[PDB]
RNA sequence: GGACCUGGCGGUGCUUCAUAUCCCUCUAGAGGAGCCUGUUCUGUAAUCGAUAAACCCCGAUCAACCUCACCACCUCUUGCUCAGCCUAUAUACCGCCAUCUUCAGCAAACCCUGAUGAAGGCUACAAAGUAAGCGCAAGUACCCACGUAAAGACGUUAGGUCAAGGUGUAGCCCAUGAGGUGGCAAGAAAUGGGCUACAUUUUCUACCCCAGAAACGAUAGCCCUUAUGAAAUAAGGGUCGAAGGUGGAUUUAG
């Protein structure tokens, strides 16, 4: 019947079971054919209630159908979502730069990828078990300055957003030597994972944890080289890193530690000394007490490789740039 | 209930307005007050006990007819005392009490028990424990048992009222199937001495 | 294009009741008394036999106008306990207002 | 013009704004009718209306000269029909002193008529609902009035057996 | 604010034209009329008042902020700003201020008002906190000023029903005090007609009371009152009753008897009736039935199992 | 949990006009009645058939005016009136609209032997009540 | 495997409470009897659904035919419908509910503590939380501000319902569609909830509360009318005149 019929919204919401189409159509359009003066029609006037040939309405038909196919497309075309380290998983993948602050405050600078997204879950007392997404962002704009966060909510985009704003707001700034380098190796036990970075010169590339070269990229480090030993927690990886690039002098901070100067000499140049970095201030006249045979605690790994006494065959492998 | 908590309950006595006690009229003054309800009168012949058990008699809220019995009972007390007074036998001024509503309170008063029993589970078993009883529970337990007593069935086709004021006649001079029961009742009371330690207040 | 089958059902009975009401009145008339002949009565009590079922005026079922269903259905507005329900909350029914009581 | 604002104000907000309101669109309304304009109504049809005699109030002087009351009434519904059978019925109240014609037929047109007559008033009151017309049933009731007062007039042989 | 502004002249123009509409012409007229006015011309009928059709000046409809606490250039204007609740932490201080001065030279709010008075939100504690401090201040014993600082906050309440409104006293007929009073009860009215001297009797709808009511207890309680009194015989009644049964039209005449009564015996006595409790309409009335239970509160049986 | 006409609060998001914010239980209270007919009254006749003439009379709307009922009609009568109040969106040409409105009235009249002359408010968003 | 976090549970500790609720306490009931009507199990050629709290005079504000879906027999094929289906999925759903709820919480959006872990965020002489929004409350109805209605969010239980209506998906489409005639329901039983008693506070008659008699109970049928209606389920009258002679463990309501 009539009566037995209803509207559309509810029909869509039975279809659906998302709870445990009138786009084409024209106000005048009809499967009859037909032609009034207020719709179908010119605007009042012809001014004549005319009828369609048979021909004329089924040319209609095929057209609307094209029309319609045309949509369908549209709506069923794939848009090509860039791979980050893997597809299927939030990796190296960029969002957007972090949404504009209250006042304004733009961030067209700094640049957002991702590091790790977890389905974590928690049992609670009527509602069961609750599937929350937690996501480790971080953020860096070059020039080194950059940052990180861990937003969680029930939704994905929410806690991405929520992220990158909270990465936004804690930034560290890391000193570089030149644009491309740490000033020197590292070695810092964050928790339970070890990370020894070692400085590198020009055309070396980033040959580091995926996650690793991903926030060194970020930050405007272009070219070293890191060992992760240990756990490898993603969080724990991540804060150690950040704070290794904190706390590193620079070859300035040194020289004003210590008086002297900071006189490089290169193998690639000749046995020229170049000044890197003089005291802004006074000199120690008393040279450094070179007590031989020097007492550092030093890694065995870098001995060996020194040495050539280990071989494993998955260490210098040649990669894609970076 | 329809009055709110602002309602205080009203006190009828009007000898209490024969005469702090400004201070709690000034009270009462400045405050609401609830409606009197429908027993409790104004009347000099009203007494409360009687009123009571005539509504503990009362079954399916037929008040009227309750009340008649009550009468009754009393008019056949009456009669009896009369009976035994002034035709037949000696006049014994002493020993027979004619106020009717004296006797049903002697009466009242024989069939209070200075102990009852509450049952208390302990282990896994159930004790029945002596306890002392507040007046009220005493004065409900006299008129109850009573009443109990007069519906039996084992006295079959004979009326009420008499039997009830039979019944009171006995209570009056220490006899009586109310009196048998409270003896009883102490009786196990006595018997369970040693279980008052089980009792908790 | 009335909501099921039995609907139509109804409908035709109803149909066929008031087409051929007046007859049977008119035969019950025939019928219910003490007056006249019985010969008479049986005749016009065979005649009300052999006229079609379904002009029967008993066979008439009450349903909802909406949505055929047998119970429930208000005489006043012939419409079921949940389509009226549905109308009158929405607020589509004047007077109609929930007895807060 | 008035800026009326009709609605349950929202926890922390105001009443809705003239421009877009169901309720008030609901609402019967009597935006004509204002005192002014029924005021003019009623001036310009001061024709039309023929003012009633000096037969008084009191209800007595109209009783005196005009005896008999019939009142008939009629049903203002709503939507397309109009038919509605309860207005049709019409009831006849006639008070028998204001009749003042009758000696013995007081006492014989009492026991013709069972139900009406009543004794605090002496009002017959005859109540016609046969006919569909309403002024059919009036007639009738007036005939049937006038029918039984001739009757009640004309007495006849067998009375005798009281 | 530039709206509410231009609200207020529209208002003020609509109420205007409601003016020159309505059959009263001046411009100006009272707040009253122009509801009436409203009510007449957009009758709504729905039980919630704030529901119904309204206009008025937009400075009583509109909940008002403290909008602007800084001005150009930051730099709040309030010197406790950065505390948040400004207001009633200045409000604390004086209080403190001035309890201070106090000690050097030798009913109340309610939460919702307070905070009407302010603006800013307030918590119950903080409420709590002022009122002891103004509790103190009080105590403390102090100047004028501080009174009226005080008096700001403290507001009156007005103490109704105590007293019986007393009926008068008539004469009809011939020169006879008779007083009327009408009580109701559990849907049973009664009017009472006392008559000031006439010892006697009660006639309820001109039966005498002792058929009218064949039991020992309606009786009673058609005594009572009198009883209470003192004056028991010395009174003549006529007494219309109607509805209800028995025990309940009883009760009604006892309360119309002791409304009659009250019209002419000394205050004192009235007073002490009251108090007693036969001069206040018990509006204890049989409960409506619920649709899922058997009577008007027993429910149906297995509930547990 | 009852839960007729309520619409249901999901999040902070859903625009929700007036009428359709508020449950049954207030329909005296805090809303009004959209028909408005003698039928319900008692005594009086003709309810039943006046239901069926108000639910067609709506759906018809609906299905004429596809995207411009802004909310629920109001249908009214006196005596032998048949008057709507729709609220209608400023979204097709008002010629459109025109021509729309007298075949309503047209066709309306010829179906129920009722002279109609339906009144249209044009609001340009639908009037919200809660973002529920 | 270790150590956490959140929950759930504990015949888990302390403290404080349920004012018809947990006990003692009250009042009236059920469980014993006959019926009335539901369920189960059985019977039948013959529905379906609900089926612990939260099913069991429930969907039904009603099944003689109808209703109707069920079963037997007999027909119909563009067929009331630009078909139809009370066919399958309530574990696809909308809609309309139950439930804890006789409760006060649930929340977006921020911020902080956890070396930036799952998480957590209480101290007014205040130690980090701030919050729109929905709920409670407040307003409303009814005989008031009391009471009772109404209201009661998020979730719980894949709780109820494809047979209220609508519909996703999957099927039947000379049949799971449609129309006709007849029929189908009766208890060896078990159990749930009603009614009525078992009597003297009673039974009958008057009167509707001062009376006079008596020393019950009322089905099951049996016949006979009456009402209804094409057709007998109800109502009355005669007749008969069961069991029962206050109910066990337990449990229901106020
Ligand atoms: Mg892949
Ligand atoms: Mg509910
Ligand atoms: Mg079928
Ligand atoms: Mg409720
Ligand atoms: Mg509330
Ligand atoms: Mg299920
Ligand atoms: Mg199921």
């Amino acid at each position: 019947s009539f009566f037995t019929k209803l509207t559309a919204d509810e029909l869509w919401k039975g279809a659906l079971a998302e709870t445990g189409l009138n786009r084409g159509q024209i106000i005048g359009e009809g499967r009859y054919g037909f032609l009034w003066p207020g719709l179908n029609v010119p605007l009042m006037k012809v001014q004549t209630i005319a009828q369609r040939s048979k021909e004329e309405q089924e040319k209609v038909e095929a057209d609307m159908i094209q029309q319609r196919e045309e949509w369908d497309r549209k709506k069923k075309m794939k848009v090509k979502r860039e791979r980050g380290w893997s597809g299927n998983s939030w990796g190296g993948i960029s969002l957007g730069p972090p949404d504009p602050g209250p006042c304004g405050e733009t961030y067209e600078d700094f640049d957002t990828r991702i590091l790790e997204v977890r389905n974590v879950f928690t049992m609670t007392a009527k509602e069961g078990r609750k599937k929350s997404i937690r996501v480790l962002v971080a953020v860096g704009n070059g020039k080194g300055a950059a940052g990180f966060s861990i937003g969680k909510a029930t939704d994905r985009m929410d806690a991405f957003r929520k992220a990158k704003n909270r990465a936004v707001h804690h930034l560290h700034y890391i000193e570089r030597y030149e644009d491309h380098t740490i000033f020197h190796d590292i070695s810092l036990r964050f928790k339970r994972t070890h990370i020894k970075m070692k400085k590198q010169p020009k055309g070396y590339g980033l040959r580091c944890h995926r996650a690793i070269i991903t926030i060194c990229r970020l930050i405007g480090i272009k070219d070293m080289y890191a060992k992760v030993s240990g756990s490898i927690n993603m969080l724990s990886l991540t804060q150690g890193l950040f704070r290794g690039l904190s706390r590193q002098e620079t070859h300035q901070q040194l020289a004003d530690k210590k008086g002297l100067h900071v006189v490089e000499i290169r193998e690639e140049c000749g046995p020229l000394p170049i000044v890197v970095a003089s005291p802004r201030g006074p000199l120690r006249k008393d040279p450094e007490p070179e007590d031989e045979v020097p007492d550092v605690k030093l890694d065995w790994e870098d001995v060996k490789t020194a040495q050539g006494m280990k071989r494993s065959v998955w260490s210098n492998l040649k990669r894609a740039a970076t | 209930s329809r009055y709110s908590p602002e309602f205080k309950d009203p006190l009828i006595d009007k000898e209490y307005y024969r005469k702090e006690e400004k201070y709690v009229r000034e009270l009462k003054k400045t405050q609401l007050i609830k409606a009197a309800p429908a027993g409790k009168t104004s009347s000099v012949f009203e007494d409360p006990v009687i009123s009571k058990f005539t509504n503990m008699m009362m079954i399916g809220g037929n008040k009227v007819l309750a009340r008649s019995l009550m009468i009754q009972t009393l008019e056949a007390v009456k009669r009896k005392q009369f009976e035994k007074y002034h035709a037949a036998s000696a006049e014994e001024q002493a020993t027979i009490e004619r106020n009717p509503y004296t006797i049903f309170h002697q009466a009242l008063k024989n069939c209070e028990p200075m102990i009852g029993l509450v049952p208390i589970l302990k282990g896994g078993r159930f004790y029945q424990v002596p306890v002392p009883l507040p007046d009220r529970r005493r004065r409900f337990l006299a008129m109850k048992w009573m009443i109990t007593e007069c519906r039996d069935k084992k006295h079959q086709r004979t009326l009420m009222p008499e039997k009830l004021s039979h019944k009171l006649l006995e209570a009056f001079h220490n006899q009586g199937p109310v009196i048998k029961r409270k003896h009883d009742l102490h009786k196990m009371a006595e018997a369970n001495r040693a279980l008052a330690h089980y009792r908790w207040w | 294009h009335y909501v099921d089958w039995r609907m139509w059902r109804d409908v035709k009975r109803r149909k066929m009741a008031y087409e051929y009401a007046d007859e049977r009145l008119r035969i019950n008339s025939l019928r219910k008394n003490t007056i006249l002949p019985k010969i008479l009565q049986d005749v016009a009590d065979e005649e009300i036999a052999a006229l079609p079922r379904d002009s029967c005026p008993v066979r008439i079922r009450n349903r909802c106008v909406m949505t055929s269903r047998p119970r429930g259905v208000k005489r006043r507005w012939r419409l079921s306990r949940i389509v009226f329900r549905h109308l009158a909350d929405h607020g589509q029914l004047s007077g109609i207002q929930r007895a807060t009581w | 013009p008035l800026p009326v604002r009709m609605g349950y104000p929202v926890k922390k907000g105001v009443p809705m704004a003239k421009e877009g309101n169901l309720e008030l669109l609901k609402i019967p309304n009597f935006l004509h009718l204002t005192p002014v304009a029924i005021k003019k109504h009623c001036e310009a049809l001061k024709d039309f209306c023929t003012e009633w005699p000096a037969a008084l109030d009191s209800d007595e002087k109209c009783e005196k000269h005009f005896p008999i009351e019939i009142d008939s009434t009629d049903y203002v519904s709503s939507g397309p029909s109009v038919r509605n059978p309860r207005a049709r019925v019409v009831v006849l109240r006639v008070k028998l002193s204001s009749l003042n014609l009758d000696d013995h037929a007081k006492k014989k047109l009492i026991k013709l008529v069972g139900e009406r007559y009543c004794k605090t008033t002496d009002v017959l009151t005859i109540k016609t609902d046969r006919c569909p017309l309403r002024r059919q049933n009036y007639d009738y009731a007036v005939y049937l009035l006038t029918v039984l007062y001739h009757e009640s007039w004309n007495t006849e042989e067998w009375e005798k057996s009281k | 604010e530039d709206f509410i502004k231009k609200q207020i002249e529209e208002f003020n123009i609509g109420k205007r034209h409601l003016a020159n509409m309505m059959g009263e012409d001046p411009e100006t007229f009272t707040q009253e009329d122009i509801d009436r006015a409203i009510a007449y011309l957009f009758p709504s009928g729905l039980f919630e008042k704030r529901a119904r059709p309204v206009m008025k000046h937009p400075e009583q409809i509109f909940p008002r902020q403290r909008a602007i606490q800084w001005g150009e250039d930051g730099r709040p204007f309030h010197y406790l700003f950065y505390t948040g609740k400004q207001s009633y932490y200045s409000l604390m201080h004086d209080v403190y201020g001035m309890l201070l001065n106090l000690e050097k030279h030798q009913r109340w709010l309610i939460k919702e008002e307070l905070e009407e008075m302010l603006v800013e939100k307030l918590s119950d504690l903080d409420y709590m906190q002022f009122i002891r401090l103004l509790e103190k201040l009080l105590t403390s014993q102090c100047g004028a000023a501080e009174e009226e600082f005080v008096q700001r906050f403290r507001r009156s309440v007005t103490l109704e029903s105590k007293k019986q409104l007393i009926e008068p006293v008539q004469y009809d007929e011939q020169g006879m005090a008779f007083s009327k009073s009408e009580g109701k009860r559990k849907t049973a009215k009664a009017e009472a007609i006392v008559y000031k001297h006439g010892s006697g009797r009660i006639k309820v709808n001109g039966i005498d009371y002792q058929l009218y009511f064949p039991i020992t207890q309606d009786r009673e309680q058609l005594m009572f009152p009198f009883h209470f009194v003192d004056r028991l015989g010395k009174h003549d009644v006529t007494c219309t009753v109607s509805g209800g049964g028995r025990s309940a039209q009883a009760g009604a005449i006892r309360l119309a008897m002791a409304k009659a009564l009250c019209s002419f015996v000394t205050e004192d006595e009235v007073e002490w009736m009251r108090q007693a409790g036969l001069l206040t309409t018990d509006p204890r009335v049989r409960e409506r039935k619920k649709p899922g239970q058997e009577g008007a509160r027993r429910k149906f049986t297995w509930k547990k199992r | 949990k009852n839960r007729a006409a309520r619409v249901r609060v999901s999040k902070g998001d859903k625009p929700v006009t007036y009428e359709e914010a508020h449950a049954p239980h207030y329909i005296a209270h805090r809303k009004g009645w959209l028909s408005l007919h003698t039928g319900n009254l008692d005594g009086e006749d003709h309810a039943a058939e006046r239901t069926v003439e108000d639910v067609f009379l709506r759906k018809f709307m609906w299905g004429t005016f596809p995207g411009c009922l802004a909310d629920q009609l109001v249908l009214k009568r006196r005596g032998n009136q048949l008057e709507i109040c729709a609220v209608v969106l400023r979204q097709l040409s008002p010629h459109k609209y025109y021509f729309l409105v007298g075949y309503s009235e047209t066709l309306l009249s010829y179906f129920y032997k009722c002279p109609v002359r339906l009144h249209l408010q044009t609001v340009p968003s639908k009037v919200v009540y809660k973002y529920l």
